[PDB]
RNA sequence: AACGAGACUCUGGCAUGCUAACUAGUUACGCGACCCCCGAGCGGUCGGCGUCCCCCAACUUCUUAGAGGGACAAGUGGCGUUCAGCCACCCGAGAUUGAGCAAUAACAGGUCUGUGAUGCCCUUAGAUGUCGGGGCUGCACGCGCGCUACACUGACUGGCUCAGCGUGUGCCUACCCUACGCCGGCAGGCGCGGGUAACCCGUUGAACCCCAUUCGUGAUGGGGAUCGGGGAUUGCAAUUAUUCCCCAUGAACGAGGAAUUCCCAGUAAGUGCGGGUCAUAAGCUUGCGUUGAUUAAGUCCCUGCCCUUUGUACACACCGCCCG
């Protein structure tokens, strides 16, 4: 199966995350398009991943914060 | 009807009759004494093949122009079976194919294509429409 | 273009195989105009290993 | 219908009316069934009846037909021993010729003593086939002493 | 013979259903869309199977010639 | 034949033959014995 | 060694037993007074309500 | 009609699985009525979905075996109908229901496996008993039509008869005995 | 193998049994006309053939490898 | 913190959205023409068939190939220390295509017969550096990879109707792929053209499969070994038959002992087609399509692999060591 993410993908989309908090919201195929703008992912899979691990981040900061 | 329209099977049978009931289209000697294609074993079983496959080539001629001999030794072609090394494909017989084309060629049906080859000329189309239209007529289809 | 040859020299070990391959695009582009005009810009602005044929009736 | 006498005795082989004739005269040798195909054919008789179906004028004619080709017109490409080494004839050789004529050809070889009548003498491959794991007649060779 | 049977049975109810939603109202055809799709899908979505790639060492994609220790 | 010019009387049997065909090239083999590599059943050795 | 036979259905999957993993532990119930249950080992593909047929419904599993 | 399809001439209502642990697992009618027994069929794609396959395409899928049937598929439909005319010839009930009744009458119940030439005596799933059933069928059929004059689709009519009318005369059901005979015995 | 001694052509007895078990057989294929009479099988073929053309049993089905017929579409 | 895994590259699946095409097409009618009434009708007008001919017609659906898009466990329900994650489902072209590349450390693994890579030793004019002839193919026997079969879910004879990946005129080196006409039963021959190729062979009329005949459980019309006689082609030369064709002869074999190999979905198996070697030539291998199942969704029993704890008289490492 797989659909574990790397330490590639969660600290880049931590990073993401730690300085646009404000232009992310909770939908993915606009935080795609954020983190598309904001940083330079030299791949489209990549920038896919970073982009849906970010919204299951921020589906989890309207919670309780998290410890990173 | 068209030729297009009716099953071809019963149709090469009607035209087969057709062929054979004129006295015209006439047959080389050697009708009794030939095995029709390289990976054969035997003659073909039908005593009166020629008509048959004078039929179906003029079918086959209805169905795209310029065919020639090289053709229609590909159009008869199948498999064979080498003994006890595996199978391929071979041709029909250049010299059946051609004696049938020049035997339609005698009976006006099909005349030498500008392009060179073999097609039917236009009272060919309409013995093969009428044979279309009287199978249609008869199986009621 | 492909070329599938043993991996090794000496026909030694397991069997495996090279899978090699070239590929060759070609495009075509159609003018009407006259041939001088044709031979001022077909002959600038040529920077890679392209080729460039030119060919006075196609039409 | 017609339960007549079947069981024919042809030139010294014996035919069976059970069958139908162009595969029960293939009982004679050096007729096989591209060849009686076609003596049947010329003979004009029908391809459907069994072989006991056959009163005596049709098998004469069919065995006369069979013994003398060229004369009703079956050609030279078509006859198992063309251009004769020893006579330059063409014929079918049919039943008991067959084995004269290929014991007389094995002994030719071996007369002058070519290759093939040695491969002939001693039994083995005349063709050019190996022969280190094929033919395989012999027993077992045992190695430990 | 037979792959192209399915392709003519699937482009003609591939026709009719596009023919009834550009020139006809529109529950006019997903009333016969879901008639075909209730009985058999692969009459309006083709399915992606294909051939896969032959490997060295055997006769096709996953089989092997035979292995012979001693 | 590779060795030896072996001789034959040219009979007239012989036409449209080739003189090739007789003088052999090697000599027809009587066997010996199976040595230790024969069998699978023969290997071993101190 | 006279018994009918007994519809049982399947409430629950346990785990694979068997040497090679090849049969199933499943618990079923009595298809007449639901309050029975019993484990048994089954060889096929059992999903989780299949109904199963028992020749003999006196028996329990153990292992193996 | 219009909206029923039957297989061009065998209604597939009026056909009754009277056991309850097999249905569900035979796909007879109602949502499973097609006019052939030939779809393309993902069906070997998850662990059940070979459920939900119509029986008479698992029938016309397990019948061409033995290395010359490959592929051989509308070589394997035309023995099917051939062979359900019979049916309806030797019999004069609805063919369908005979098949049933054969698939019915000739998977086993009780079986066993090897442990620890110990056996130990379990009890079949449903899906194992249809497809054992199948199984068993087909390879009366072949082995009954291998050398005689009579032909694949005779043999298969004769089989699927006498399982339906549960005889001891066909091969799967003297196959069925013996498993559960020797399953009782390691019981 | 075996000897299956089947008959090329009918004789008197089996010819008019041929004809006396027509209202009898409820499927009539070749095979089954094979084992109950001795028959070569082949001549089989020729004897339902002829019986269809004097209307004394009804073609159900024919197929190159299967022909089916049965009594008089009764009973 | 670094390498390996992953990411990455090629490939298969989707776009009626973009870009744009007589070396690809569609539709339309300009058409024109053939043919049949097959429909109303008359046969005409309307239609029906066309790889028959045209368009400086309109377009890109099918073909081609570029740019972008699109899938992320994103949505919903369960199970999760409510974390990492797992199962199920809706929507969907798809919720798990297939390969390439690949680490530290090592093996007395293979290759001196790939090399104008190479150390040392040997030979060097009676040569271990060139022409003619023979061998590498010889046959009591043991073994490995495979081809064809043991027939009726078949063989034979006719009829019908569908592919994809490729290659194609050679410099030294002299040979390529073929259309179409004629001649010959066949292999094959003669004569005239096209192609350095989306242009010609070619709309690649492939085989299995499909539809009808004959056979009838008999080593039979299953099987095609072995052998006789004749005819062609390549080549400087065919005998120890190079390959091909024709008539004839018609062996074992009726599903295979103990053992043992490969395989999870467009996969196994059946089936044919190209490339490689190739003056001549595939039962080999390397790719391509075509028909298309049964069985699993598991376990550690057998054979092995990875990680932890433990024991050791081993370290040439259990194929070890070692006692009388
Ligand atoms: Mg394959
Ligand atoms: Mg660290
Ligand atoms: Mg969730
Ligand atoms: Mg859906
Ligand atoms: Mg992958
Ligand atoms: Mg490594
Ligand atoms: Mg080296
Ligand atoms: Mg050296
Ligand atoms: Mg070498
Ligand atoms: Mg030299
Ligand atoms: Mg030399
Ligand atoms: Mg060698
Ligand atoms: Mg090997
Ligand atoms: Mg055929
Ligand atoms: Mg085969
Ligand atoms: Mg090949
Ligand atoms: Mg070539
Ligand atoms: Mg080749
Ligand atoms: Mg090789
Ligand atoms: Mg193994
Ligand atoms: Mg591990
Ligand atoms: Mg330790
Ligand atoms: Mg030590
Ligand atoms: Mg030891
Ligand atoms: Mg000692």
């Amino acid at each position: 199966m797989g659909r574990v993410r790397t330490k590639t993908v969660k600290k880049a989309a931590r990073v993401i995350i730690e300085k646009y908090y404000t232009r992310l919201g909770n939908d993915f195929h606009t935080n795609k398009r954020v983190c598309e703008e904001i940083a330079i992912i030299p791949s489209k899979k990549l920038r896919n991943k970073i982009a849906g691990y970010v919204t299951h981040l921020m589906k989890r900061i309207q919670r309780g914060p998290v410890r990173g | 009807v068209t030729v297009k329209d009716v099953n071809q099977q019963e149709f090469v049978r009607a035209l087969a009759a057709f062929l054979k009931k004129s006295g015209k289209l006439k047959v080389p000697e050697w009708v009794d004494t030939v095995k029709l294609a390289k990976h054969k074993e035997l003659a073909p079983y039908d005593e009166n093949w020629f008509y048959t496959r004078a039929a179906s080539t003029a079918r086959h001629l209805y169905l795209r122009g310029g065919a020639g001999v090289g053709s229609m030794t590909k159009i008869y072609g199948g498999r064979q079976r080498n003994g006890v090394m595996p199978s391929h494909f071979s041709r029909g017989s250049k010299s059946v194919a051609r004696r049938v084309l020049q035997a339609l060629e005698g009976l006006k049906m099909v005349e030498k294509d500008q392009d060179w080859g073999r097609k039917l000329t236009p009272q060919g189309q309409r013995d093969l429409d009428r044979i279309a239209g009287q199978v249609a007529a008869a199986k009621k289809k | 273009l492909r070329i599938t040859t043993r991996k090794t020299p000496c026909g030694e070990g397991s069997k495996t195989w090279d899978r090699f391959q070239m590929r060759i695009h070609k495009r075509l582009i159609d003018l009407h105009s006259p041939s001088e005009i044709v031979k001022q810009i077909t002959s600038i602005s040529i920077e890679p290993g392209v080729e460039v044929e030119v060919t006075i009736a196609d039409a | 219908p017609e339960k007549f006498q079947h069981i024919l005795r042809v030139l010294n082989t014996n035919i069976d009316g059970r069958r139908k004739i162009a595969f029960a005269i293939t009982a004679i040798k050096g007729v096989g069934r591209r060849y009686a195909h076609v003596v049947l054919r010329k003979a004009d008789i029908d391809l459907t009846k069994r072989a006991g179906e056959l009163t005596e004028d049709e098998v004469e004619r069919v065995i006369t037909i069979m013994q003398n080709p060229r004369q009703y017109k079956i050609p030279d490409w078509f006859l198992n021993r063309q251009k004769d080494v020893k006579d330059g004839k063409y014929s079918q050789v049919l039943a008991n010729g067959l084995d004269n004529k290929l014991r007389e050809d094995l002994e030719r070889l071996k007369k002058i003593r070519a290759h093939r009548g040695l491969r002939h003498f001693w039994g083995l491959r005349v063709r050019g086939q190996h022969t280190k794991t094929t033919g395989r007649r012999g027993r077992t060779v045992g190695v430990s002493k | 013979h037979v792959a192209q049977i399915y392709a003519i049975r699937q482009s003609i109810s591939k026709a009719l259903v596009a023919y009834y939603q550009k020139y006809v109202d529109e529950a006019s055809k997903k009333e016969i869309k879901d008639i075909l799709i209730q009985y058999d899908r692969t009459l309006l979505v083709a399915d992606p199977r294909r051939c896969e790639s032959k490997k060295f060492g055997g006769p096709g994609a996953r089989a092997r010639y035979q292995k012979s220790y001693r | 034949n590779g060795k030896t010019f072996n001789q034959v009387e040219i009979k007239p049997e012989m036409i449209g033959h080739y003189l090739g065909e007789f003088s052999i090239t090697y000599k027809p083999v009587k066997h010996g014995r199976p040595g230790i590599g024969a069998t699978h059943s023969s290997r071993f050795i101190p | 060694r006279v018994q009918p036979i007994k519809l049982a259905r399947v409430t629950k999957v346990l785990g694979r037993t068997g040497s090679q993993g090849q049969c199933t532990q499943v618990r079923v119930e009595f298809m007449d007074d639901t309050s029975r249950s019993i484990i048994r080992n089954v060889k096929g593909p059992v999903r989780e309500g299949d109904v199963l047929t028992l020749l003999e419904s006196e028996r329990e599993a153990r292992r193996l | 009609t219009p909206d029923i399809k039957l297989f061009g001439k065998w209604s597939t209502d009026d056909v009754q699985i009277n056991d309850i642990s097999l249905q569900d697992y035979i796909a007879v009618k109602e949502k499973y009525a097609k006019y052939l027994p030939h779809s393309a069929g993902r069906y070997a794609a998850k662990r059940f979905r070979k459920a939900q396959c119509p029986i008479v395409e698992r029938l016309t899928n397990s019948m061409m075996m033995h290395g010359r049937n490959n592929g051989k598929k509308l070589m394997t439909v035309r023995i099917v109908k051939h062979a359900f005319e019979i049916i309806h010839l030797l019999t004069g009930e609805n063919p369908l229901q005979v098949l049933v009744n054969a698939i019915i009458n000739s998977g086993p119940r009780e079986d066993s496996t090897r442990i620890g030439v110990r056996r130990q005596a379990v009890d079949v799933s449903p899906l194992r008993r249809v497809n054992q059933a199948i199984w068993l069928l087909c390879t009366g059929a072949r082995e009954a039509a291998f050398r005689n004059i009579k032909t694949i689709a005779e043999c298969l009519a004769d089989e699927l008869i006498n399982a339906a009318k549960g005889s001891s005369n066909s091969y799967a059901i003297k196959k069925k005995d013996e498993l559960e005979r020797v399953a009782k015995s390691n019981r | 193998r075996d000897k299956l001694n089947n008959l090329v052509l009918f004789d008197k007895a089996t010819y008019d049994k041929l004809c006396k078990e027509v209202p009898n057989y409820k499927l009539i294929t070749p095979a089954v006309v094979s084992e109950r009479l001795k028959i070569r099988g082949s001549l089989a073929r020729a004897a339902l053939q002829e019986l269809l053309s004097k209307g004394l049993i009804k073609l159900v089905s024919k197929h190159r490898a299967q022909v089916i017929y049965t009594r008089n579409t009764k009973g």
